[PDB]
């Protein structure tokens, strides 16, 4: 059908149901035990035969990958979005059989981007969250993908006829932007959390690499909060005001010691890092004040803990300064409260 | 006011919703005073065997509140000159119907644990927990005969008495707070009255009572080997009072109390055992009473006396 | 002595008469005497007036934090001398205030679990309105940077937690839509215009002017100011809840919360 | 593991039988958990305790299992019923004389879900149809009357219980083994009776 709708709407549901059956069959706990490993091998052989048969006896890796290449061919034409998510899930459960995952975690992510960039003519928020969570984790250099999505989100808001949200990501609208924001910030928090510094025993290259990684992380975090100025609605504001607290807690907990260790060797980088984070925390304070200017219980519910773990950072910066015998260098001062757009309220 | 016993047949087979059963149990609560004292236990049996498939909190709450109020009224208006005076139903009838009803409730709880879990969660304590009463304390003490609820009710009783003694120690320590509030019956005298009231020929609470006494003594003994010591000392005093009180009244249990006290006091561990020693000296004051029941445990305690150190 | 007799009253009068008369250099003697006075006076009425008119005298001797305020010292108690007030009396009066807050919070939780709630509310409001003058009086003192300022921050956090418990109880009560009388309104407005901004002005002065166990001690320092900020913000949030419930507004009286951002200097080059 | 407890109950059963009441109390206490490993361990503890100990402790075991079944909680009911099934298929003769206690459960048929009633009738039937009982087959001819008096009732719920029990007992009575005798005629008579009722 590259070049009456009852049959099309029936076969679409059949196509979705079929891959649902496949995913249900290929993802049960019995395959963990080695009793039915022969049954699993026979099923994989049945799958892989339709490419090129002739060798019943084969290594597991070879026919596993051949079956995967067979199933990947169905991305040529599928009619819905649920079908695409199910195909991705089935590929996900099949590929984890192989021990090595050097290339699989990249091919899955590339296919997921190929599905997400497809226009999908007519989609619901409960499924796009899962698909974008699959895409966002599997790419290497998560911060690069996050920053790229943030830098291609602006072709929407800069020039869009009303509801004609055709960006270079054709599934970025004014009704589904909050899902993108939520998964983006959640994945940023998750990938930040798992970093760990230790004992400063490594060479200068390791420390400079970690500082560079953190500099990229905080730059992207600033560019991800900064565009809530133009998108000020209840759910996006709520999700940013929650996961910003989460990220600040992660930054204080995990990479304050790494800030402690290398103050001697690299003092010019860390100070600029703190100023760059200070700008973002200033805007977060502006958000915290704006949340209570207009009384709204559901959004104000989170501001006490945010204020606590955002004064914690200032006091811990003072603690870091005192740890290296430099107490006299600390100097405080209040700040002028601003609105979200930036003014001087009185 | 005569066909209420057969008024329960309407809620047996047909399904109902919560509002109408709540209304009829409210009517039953309002007519508890009207019907009779003696007719209550069969009605309680009928409603409680109905309650498995329907309302379960309401009936238990109503029974507990009614009997707490009746006990409170009888206790308040019972005091007076030993002469002709106004009184409601006498003690010999009231304690007996309370015993039958508590035994029936324990049996019904044994038939389905959900009622017992609802009862335990209902009487959860910090807070005053004003629903505590001699009847409710007796209930909680008699549920301990089931293995599912033993620790879950003993720890609640322990924290309750600790909270009460903390309240007393806080209230006696100031004038302003003492000036504002009127005193409420603190749960120490509540249990100390339940043990005395237990003379009326029911024994299904003695085991819970002695177990509570021993737990409450062990958990708050003087471990010296300053503010929190005063509740921790009043609790031990209450435990000793409770144990000595159940020693005299009930006969079947006095063989095991002395055995436990001896088995806990004759040790080489050199742990502080002053309170157990004081209790043992207090309960061997009634020398013939020990000789009637348990004259053997002291003998093998004597046979072991050669091994212990000098102190 | 039984706490109702002419002898008890004359004994308390005699101890108060000494505490209003003489001056002694020793810190132990005055601390024992103050403990004696509070032990007598705590069982004859609430000491909440004594704390106010004692800390008002404490505030005179040390000085304000603004560096340009002419206090009057009011000479209430002669035994609270210059060398007496700094490490000894302030810590003790803070402990006594913590005891008073414990009593008030027990009253509040008892009365909330109760549901005669007409006069008890007035009494609690009276005590809070009295000791809030105490806290407002000794916030601006230039206390020594030892443990006394940390104790003050801990007790102030306790005060705020108690007051939010009271506001929560009024949330639980005002479901009748008319349970906000004037005695609460004065308390809330006065708490807005006396204590809350001065907390921030004090925190500015506290922060500004100054092996593994060293690291543990350093991390031990960082708790009280964030704890206080969290308590204050929780208070304002529950106040917003109460304003949304019964259609009145209370955030008119108290201003917008100021916010803090650390700075730095290029004076670490002096270190090397 | 479980061969550890197997050796425990195999070698030192004579000394361990002194405090078997405490053993049963411990098993009863730990059967009230939520996972499956602890519950299975307590189940096999009951089983092994019944296997080696004295007849009085066997009576105590079956009493504890009966009160477990009538307690009410679903996991306890299923576990205790499975324990009884494997216990009666393990040592039918010792369990045979204690049929009174297990039959006494049948008075409480409002605390048990409909599905577990079939399992209860199954375990009771396979208890009452071992050929060791043919010397004095009383449980079988008692249950043929219990089922009749259940089916001839007027309450609908007991009629449903009766049809469930009659079918699941006729199944065991006409079980295919390694017969074609008068027992088959009795099976036929029971089926036409329960069809007419």
């Amino acid at each position: 059908l590259a070049a009456k709708v009852q049959e099309y709407h029936i076969m679409s549901s059949c196509y979705q149901r079929l891959l649902q059956i496949f995913h249900g069959l290929f993802a049960w706990s019995g395959f963990s035990q080695p009793e039915n490993q022969n049954l699993l091998y026979s099923a994989l052989h049945v799958l892989s035969s339709r490419l090129k048969q002739g060798e019943h006896s084969q290594p597991l890796e070879e026919l596993l990958s051949q079956s995967v290449h067979y199933l990947q061919n169905f991305h040529q034409s599928i009619p819905s979005f649920q079908c695409a998510l199910y195909l991705i899930r089935l590929l996900m459960v099949i590929l984890e059989k192989s021990t090595a995952s050097a290339q699989n975690k990249e091919k899955i992510a590339s296919l997921a981007r190929q599905f997400l960039c497809r226009v999908w003519p007519s989609i619901s928020n409960d499924q796009l969250h899962a698909l974008l969570c699959i895409y966002l984790e599997h790419t290497e250099s998560i911060l690069k993908a996050i920053e790229e999505i943030a830098g291609v989100g602006v072709p929407e808001l800069i020039n869009s006829p009303k509801d004609a949200s055709s960006s270079t990501f054709p599934t970025l609208t004014r009704h589904t932007f909050v899902v993108f924001f939520r998964v983006m910030m959640a994945e940023l928090e998750k990938t930040v959390k798992k970093i760990e510094p230790g004992t400063a025993a490594d060479s200068q290259q390791i420390h400079e690499e970690k500082l560079l990684y953190w500099n990229m992380a905080v730059r992207d975090f600033s560019i991800l909060i900064n565009l809530i100025k133009v998108f000020d609605s209840h759910p996006v504001l709520h999700v940013c005001l929650k996961y910003g607290r989460l990220f600040v807690e992660a930054f204080l907990k995990q990479c304050m010691p790494l800030l402690d260790f290398s103050f001697r060797k690299h003092r010019e980088d860390v100070l600029s890092l703190l100023e760059t984070f200070q700008l973002d925390t200033r805007l977060l304070h502006h958000l915290c004040g704006h949340s209570k200017i207009h009384q709204d219980t559901r959004l104000t519910q989170h501001v006490p803990l945010l204020k606590k773990t955002l004064e914690l950072l200032v006091c811990r910066v003072k603690a870091m300064l005192t740890l290296n015998n430099c107490r006299e260098a600390f100097w405080l001062g209040n700040l002028k409260n601003r609105d979200l757009q930036g003014e001087e309220i009185k | 006011q005569q066909y209420v016993i057969q008024l329960t047949s309407m809620f047996k087979d047909v399904p109902l919703t919560a509002e109408e059963v709540e209304f009829v149990v409210e009517k039953a609560l309002s007519m508890f005073s009207k019907m009779n004292l003696q007719e209550i236990p069969p009605l309680v049996y009928q409603l409680l065997v109905l309650s498995s498939k329907g309302s379960r909190k309401s009936v238990l709450e109503g029974i507990i509140a009614f009997f707490s109020a009746l006990d409170k009224q009888h206790n308040e208006e019972q005091s007076g000159d030993e002469l002709l005076d106004v009184v409601t139903v006498p003690s010999g009838e009231l304690r007996h119907v309370e015993g039958t009803i508590i035994l029936h409730i324990v049996f019904a709880i044994k038939l389905d644990y959900e009622l017992g879990r609802e009862l335990v969660k209902h009487l959860k304590v910090g807070d005053s927990n004003n629903n505590l009463s001699p009847f409710s304390i007796a209930l909680l003490l008699s549920v301990t005969r089931i293995q599912r609820f033993q620790d879950q009710v003993l720890d609640l009783l322990k924290t309750s008495v600790v909270k009460s003694f903390k309240d007393l120690q806080l209230l006696q320590g100031s004038k302003f707070l003492q000036n504002l509030v009127p005193h409420r019956s603190y749960v120490s005298t509540m249990i100390l009255e339940v043990v005395k009231n237990s003379v009326h020929s029911w024994d299904h609470v003695t085991q819970g009572l002695v177990e509570l006494g021993f737990i409450l003594m062990d958990s708050y003994g003087p471990k010296k080997v300053s503010l929190s010591r005063m509740p921790n000392q009043h609790a031990c005093k209450l435990g000793a009072n409770i144990l000595l009180e159940t020693f005299k009244i009930h006969e079947m249990i006095r063989q095991e109390i002395l055995e436990q006290v001896l088995n806990r006091v004759v040790t080489r561990a050199s742990s502080p055992i002053s309170h157990f020693l004081d209790l043992l000296s207090n309960i061997v004051m009634y020398a013939p009473l020990v000789l009637q029941s348990c004259s053997s445990k002291v003998t093998e305690a004597f046979d072991y006396l050669s091994f212990l150190p000098l102190q | 002595l039984e706490p109702s007799s002419p002898q008890f009253v004359q004994m308390l009068s005699w101890t108060s008469k000494i505490c209003k008369e003489n001056s002694r250099e020793d810190a132990l003697f005055c601390k024992s005497l103050m403990n004696l006075l509070f032990s007598l006076h705590v069982s004859y009425k609430s000491p909440v007036i004594l704390l106010r008119d004692l800390s008002q005298d404490i505030h005179g001797h040390l000085g304000d934090i603004d560096q340009d305020v002419e206090v009057e010292k009011t000479n209430h108690f002669a035994i609270v001398n210059l060398r007496t007030a700094a490490p000894t009396v302030c810590l003790l009066v803070l402990s006594q205030a913590e005891k008073v807050l414990e009593e008030v919070d027990w009253l509040i939780t008892k009365l909330k679990g109760q549901v005669p709630n007409q006069p008890v509310e007035k009494a609690i409001i009276m005590q809070l309105g009295t000791l809030l003058t105490f806290f407002h009086e000794l916030v601006q003192t230039a206390l020594p940077s030892g443990s006394c300022v940390d104790t003050l921050l801990k007790d102030l956090c306790k005060m705020y937690t108690t007051l939010t418990a009271l506001v929560r109880y009024y949330l639980q009560v005002c479901q009748s839509s008319g349970g906000i009388p004037k005695n609460m309104e004065k308390l809330v407005k006065l708490s807005g215009s006396h204590l809350t901004p001065l907390c921030y002005s004090f925190i500015s002065y506290v922060q500004n002017k100054s092996v593994a166990t060293a690291m543990a001690r350093v991390l031990r320092e960082t708790k009280p100011i964030p704890n206080l900020i969290f308590a204050i913000e929780q208070y304002e949030k529950f106040l917003i809840h109460l304003s949304k419930k019964s259609k009145v507004n209370l955030m008119q009286h108290m201003k917008l919360s100021t916010s803090r951002d650390f700075k730095i200097k290029g004076n670490i080059l002096d270190m090397v | 593991q479980e061969q550890l407890l197997q050796s425990t109950f195999s070698v030192h059963y004579l000394v361990l039988k002194d405090m078997c009441s405490s053993i049963l109390s411990l098993a009863q206490s730990l059967l009230h958990s939520l996972d499956q490993s602890i519950i299975s361990f307590g189940s096999l503890l009951y089983k092994y305790a019944f296997k080696f100990f004295d007849t009085y402790c066997q009576q105590e075991v079956v009493g504890a299992l009966v009160t477990h079944i009538c307690s009410g909680n679903e996991a306890e009911v299923d576990t205790a019923l499975d324990v009884l099934l494997e216990l009666v298929v393990l040592n039918p003769s010792a369990m045979m004389m204690n049929a009174v206690f297990v039959k006494g459960i049948l008075d409480y048929l409002d605390n048990i879900s409909p599905q577990q009633i079939r399992k209860l009738f199954y375990v009771l039937s396979t208890l009452a149809f071992s050929k060791q009982n043919e010397a004095s087959s009383h449980i079988q001819d008692d249950m043929h009357l219990v089922i009749r008096k259940q089916l001839s009732s007027t309450v609908f719920k007991y009629k449903l219980i009766g049809i469930i029990g009659a079918v699941t007992m006729a199944g065991i009575m006409a079980a295919d083994r390694s017969l074609s005798d008068e027992q088959c005629t009795q099976v036929t008579s029971l089926l036409q009776l329960v069809h007419s009722c």
